[PDB]
């Protein structure tokens, strides 16, 4: 209380200070049982890929690996993420993955991100905007280039428009460049739409050929058929615990369920939508995230000046969540109950109220509305009073308040 | 030929459980009340699939067995295939050509197996996640449609990536059926305590409906 | 259409002639005010960060921000408080009810504290409180006051208010019985006390049967509750936007916090996060805001309650259009959801009658004038009345007082004013 | 503590200045809240950046406060037309609204200024010993009906007297203090008894 008012004096009151959360008991994980390794290490060193207007959308999928192996590899000489950082992707899941793979010259290898140009980019592999994922390239001069030019690698150096977003085109119709009708003819301002490399061993980084990875990544409720290798613990219910279901992380009481899915439901959400059922990914438990219950810590107090003593009461709370006292109110620790009922004095809710008293204690009551009086009414009966008195009463107005003003410019920027 | 689409087209949003919440989303959906091409089997042309389609038939002898999607359709390259082989269901993507008119006689990418019988099926293409919805019921009519509600259940998303722009139906030979567009449009949802949707409205019907 | 401005009604005024009424209704007006909005609290920490330790300490970039808004709430909350009180703990004594009805023929079983039930809710306050209609960091608190003890205070205030007229506002509850009441509130609009008992039995059937209808309209009227059902549904539409509002991302990746943490490094973290924080601590600074504003808009009905209990409960309004239309008499509080509900008892004339009229009379060749009311003929002979309902009295010394020779009044008439 | 309003105006004013100020320290995500840090450490291009992000909090929590000012100063203008109301009500004259101008029956107000405020002596009648009687709605005398002209009928068993409604003061029923409502018939309770006539 005296750090939530921020002074070393308090006076007689109820006062907010925290919100008691029933602390997480454990940490339960749960995940598929996909644990076959991923293919990865056949990407990252594959025999070759693709020219990069046929880029191979290679799906991987019903696995998990060690990221680690692959971020921390000396075989590349570029590694770059968005959405996710490298860290992070031995605790990920994920619904798919797909290695959006190919070969191209170093100078084309910084068109291979969200917002950049060039005809690799816009001819061959457009990124979303919107992406998640990551870039992974490395100098291949070493296996794709040859003494005389390796010509088997392309990419399309025309086209009518730019790709959209993961489009793909292998058409070998003349472009028409300009205003001589092609009508399939090559010539003037009309060529071929693909150019090859022709990587030699003796070029230089510009020219050098790459080897390239776009790790395109799909999140989404269905079960992650792809995760990092971090290993599941056994499931727990009916208790207040942190977990993780299939990469989400959550707190809350795991309870039994009687919300009834449909059979293809992962989840279940609240007003929100934030997650508020869960299945076990392989027990295939149905589980309704009941909240951890969480009472907001109304501290009740004579004044400080008049005594050290203190009661709390957890508001909402049933006491067993945890001398002490229920309400409807909440749980009302440390007071003393009293069946009298006197006029109030700490308000505190639904009727209750408290105070300070000789032996000294805090005693809690349902307050009293007033002395209770029968009338002497009938339809002949009278009062008239006798005697009577002046009286004073002080009404006490606020009028105005101290006129501030600013300069709002020497306030900010003195 | 037509019949009213009434409430028809109707499918599960998302793999979500929810408290009998009216949700609301912005997705290709059936256009409410529009009227749709009725067709009798004499007939399965060719029809275009533009965004997405409805698709339902009417049978007791069962004709309709399957449906055949793509560029090309005569398998010059990929195209998808359905067909319910009656306890099962093929899938296919197909370059093998089978018969030039697609019935059953009573090197694939990708290739698996799983009036009064109205069966009912919806088909989205989404970024190449290619997206299918499925109910069947006995019904009292043959010549129309059923105006009470049903959202249609998921089959499968197939992500493989084939420009759909054609489809036909397939059939197995020695019934009446009826074919509809969807349209991008804004919808309300009524779930349930068991996280199960029991009514909808389409947004762009009317000044009301908005 | 154009819309009507009501039926027109050229008044037939003239220099010589005055309607005035023969008969009336003490009709029964229902007039309904809120008092209180729902006791929200939102810990905004655990609103804004949802237990992540990370965005609980970037939080304090932001400084006591959280503290006013913490504070904020709580002066609404406990203002909720001291306007539920205000309005009903007017009365110092809990008042009860004599064992038996001798009211002399007003039937106000309906709206007293229920004998035979448990609660002392009344009959009419019982299908007001049938009639009308949290787990993310926001929280509800309790009324101070239960609402029973509500039903006691209007329980109390309704005792004293039928055993000891106004009395019991400003003295002791000094009793006088309640046919002598109505004759006072009689008293008060010109309306003569012998009058009441002169028409009492008619007078009670009139306001038993009022009674009865106003029981009717607000068991068929789904509509009735427009006031009080209106201020639970904004606070609900608030709250309930309040949290959607956490499903919107500000720019950030994500409106999940959650999974930006199971995403990202700290270094992005902090910026996406010091979006989602942005976001949702100016929504609930916009909440708040509507809060304070709403609140004052309740606390200006709270004062309108609370002075509409000390005038037409503990007394009888001077203010045309205060406690009710018409020339009022007495109200009645009954309690409700988040809010109050009165009934308005008020004498209206409803039998015109039209007669001849000068303003003073010449029987002396000095004029003449009414003591109180007005002079009026049919022809065949000349009276006076009280203001609102046909009494003619022969013009009289005991009716009339002299001001001076008649010449300079116009309209003025010789009449044979009597002395016995 | 019977200050406690005016008290908590002038606390509502000094916490709010306080809050203001104690705001400046806040670094809304600045590597500083000092302004002549960034301007000390950084240079022009990249220095701009901290600055806008102090500028954009410091301007926030004015805009909070000016805002704050507003509604509170929408409750003060609420009581000064209060204020100016029981002025002219109680102070100016005498008020008909039951303890509008103080509780009991009013009779006068008198004015005193505070700080921020102002506080009113409200002069107040109040009722302060009751006797009990018998009452009648009207009497009958040589077969008229009779009622007050002014107040109530009321008997101590030995006597019938009028009196005046709010404090016992009984007088004798003459034809002078009542006036005739004509027959005896139609009131409920009404008592015989004699009406003097001087």
């Amino acid at each position: 209380t005296k750090c939530t008012l921020k002074s070393f004096t308090v006076e007689k009151g109820i006062y907010q200070t925290s919100n008691f959360r029933v602390q997480p008991t454990e940490s339960i994980v749960r995940f598929p049982n996909i644990t076959n390794l991923c293919p990865f290490g056949e990407v990252f060193n594959a025999t070759r890929f693709a020219s990069v207007y046929a880029w191979n959308r290679k799906r991987i999928s019903n696995c998990v690996a060690d990221y680690s192996v692959l971020y921390n590899s000396a075989s590349f000489s570029t590694f770059k993420c968005y959405g996710v950082s490298p860290t992070k992707l031995n605790d990920l899941c994920f619904t798919n993955v797909y290695a959006d793979s190919f070969v191209i010259r170093g100078d084309e290898v910084r068109q291979i991100a969200p917002g950049q140009t060039g005809n690799i980019a816009d001819y061959n592999y457009k990124l979303p905007d919107d992406f998640t994922g990551c870039v992974i390239a490395w100098n291949s001069n070493n296996l794709d280039s040859k003494v005389g030019g390796n010509y088997n690698y392309l990419y399309r150096l025309f086209r009518k428009s730019n790709l959209k977003p993961f489009e793909r085109d292998i058409s070998t119709e003349i472009y028409q460049a300009g205003s001589t009708p092609c009508n399939g003819v090559k010539g003037f301002n009309c060529y071929f739409p693909l150019q090859s490399y022709g990587f030699q061993p003796t070029y230089g980084v510009g020219y050098q050929p790459y080897r390239v990875v776009v790790l395109s990544f799909e999140l989404l409720h269905a079960p992650a058929t792809v995760c990092g290798p971090k290993k599941s613990t056994n499931l727990v219910k009916n208790k207040c615990v942190n977990f993780n279901f299939n990469g989400l992380t959550g707190t809350g009481v795991l309870t039994e369920s009687n919300k009834k899915f449909l059979p293809f439901q992962q989840f279940g959400r609240d007003i929100a939508d934030t997650t508020d059922a869960v299945r076990d990914p392989q027990t295939l438990e149905i589980l309704d995230i009941t909240p951890c219950s969480f009472g907001g810590v109304s501290v009740i107090t004579p004044g400080t000046n008049t005594s050290n003593q203190v009661a709390v009461l957890y508001q909402g709370v049933n006491c067993t969540e945890v001398n002490v006292f229920q309400t409807r109110a909440g749980c009302l620790i440390g007071a003393e109950h009293v069946n009298n009922s006197y006029e109030c004095d700490i308000p505190i809710g639904a009727g209750i109220c408290a105070s300070y008293q000789t032996s000294q204690s805090i005693i809690a009551y349902t307050m009293s509305l007033g002395a209770e009086n029968s009338v002497a009414y009938s339809n002949n009966s009278i009062a008239i009073p006798t005697n009577f008195t002046i009286s004073v009463t002080t009404e006490i107005l606020p009028v105005s308040m101290t006129k501030t003003s600013v300069d709002c410019t020497m306030y900010i920027c003195g | 030929a037509y019949t009213n689409s009434f409430t028809r087209g109707v499918y599960y949003p998302d793999k979500v459980f929810r408290s009998s919440v009216l949700h609301s989303t912005q997705d290709l959906f059936l256009p409410f009340f529009s009227n749709v091409t009725w067709f009798h089997a004499i007939d399965n042309p060719v029809l275009p699939f533009n965004d997405g389609v409805y698709f339902a038939s009417t049978e007791k002898s069962n004709i309709i067995r399957g449906w055949i999607f793509g560029t090309t359709l005569d398998s010059k390259t990929q195209s998808l295939l359905i067909v319910n082989n009656a306890t099962n269901v093929v899938i296919k993507v197909c370059e093998f050509q089978f018969c030039n008119d697609p019935f059953l006689g009573v090197n694939c990418t990708f290739e698996y197996v799983s009036f009064k019988n109205l069966r009912e099926f919806v088909f989205k293409n989404i970024d190449g996640y290619f997206k299918i919805y499925s109910k069947h019921t006995p019904i009292n009519l043959v010549r129309d449609l059923p105006q009470g509600f049903s959202a249609l259940e998921p089959l499968v998303d197939l992500p493989i990536g084939i420009n759909i722009t054609r489809f036909q139906t397939l059939l197995a030979l020695h019934a009446a059926y009826y074919v509809g567009y969807l349209q991008p449009r804004t919808f309300l949802l009524k779930y349930n305590e068991n996280g199960t949707i029991t009514d909808a409205v389409d947004c762009a019907l009317d000044p009301l409906s908005e | 259409y154009t819309m009507s401005l009501g039926a027109e009604n050229s008044v037939a005024y003239s220099n010589n002639s005055i309607a005035i009424p023969t008969n009336f209704t003490i009709s029964v007006t229902t007039e309904i005010l809120p008092v209180s909005m729902t006791k929200t609290s939102v810990d905004c920490t655990m609103y804004i960060c949802g237990d992540s330790t990370e965005c609980s300490n970037l939080l304090l970039q932001y400084g006591s921000f959280c503290t006013q808004l913490n504070r904020a709430l709580t002066g609404i909350a406990v203002e909720q408080d001291k306007n539920t009180q205000e309005v009903f703990a007017q009365v110092k004594q809990i008042y009860k009810t004599p064992p038996i009805k001798d009211f002399g023929g007003f039937n106000f079983s309906q709206i007293l504290p229920d004998p035979s039930k448990p609660s002392k809710r009344s009959f009419i306050e019982d299908l007001l409180f049938n009639k009308v209609t949290k787990f993310n960091g926001l929280t509800v608190l309790p009324p101070l006051l239960t609402d029973e003890m509500i039903a006691q205070y209007t329980s109390a205030l309704l005792a004293g208010t039928i055993t000891s007229g106004w009395t019991f506002g400003a003295g002791a509850a000094l009793q006088i019985p309640f046919a002598m009441q109505m004759a006072y509130r009689f008293n008060g609009i010109g309306v003569t006390q012998n009058v009441l008992y002169e028409n009492q039995k008619l007078i009670a059937n009139q306001f038993n049967s009022a009674i009865g209808k106003i029981q009717d309209s607000l068991s068929s009227t789904a509509s009735a509750l427009g006031k009080l059902q209106d201020v639970v549904n904004q606070n609900a539409q608030a709250l309930n936007t309040l949290v959607k509002q956490l499903s919107s991302n500000f720019g950030a990746i994500s409106s999940v916090l959650n999974d930006i943490l199971s995403r990202l490094d700290k270094v992005e973290a902090e910026v996406q996060i010091d979006r989602l924080i942005t976001g949702r601590l100016q929504s609930l600074q916009t909440y708040v805001t509507q809060q304070l504003i709403r609140a004052a808009e309740i606390r200006a009905s709270a004062n309108l309650a609370a002075t509409k209990m000390s005038e037409c409960v503990l007394g009888q309004s001077k203010r045309v259009d205060f406690c009710g239309k018409g020339y009022h008499l007495m109200s009645f509080p009954q309690s409700a959801p988040h809010g109050v509900v009165f009934l308005h008892v008020t004498y209206v004339p409803a039998q015109e009658k039209n007669f001849t009229t000068a303003p003073a009379i010449c029987h002396d060749g000095k004029a003449h004038f009414p003591r109180e009311g007005v002079f009026v003929s049919n022809g065949t002979h000349w009276f006076v009345t009280q203001r609102n309902f046909y009494e003619p009295q022969i013009i009289t010394t005991d009716n009339t007082f002299v001001s001076g020779n008649c010449d300079v009044v116009i309209g003025i008439v010789n009449n044979t004013v009597y002395d016995p």
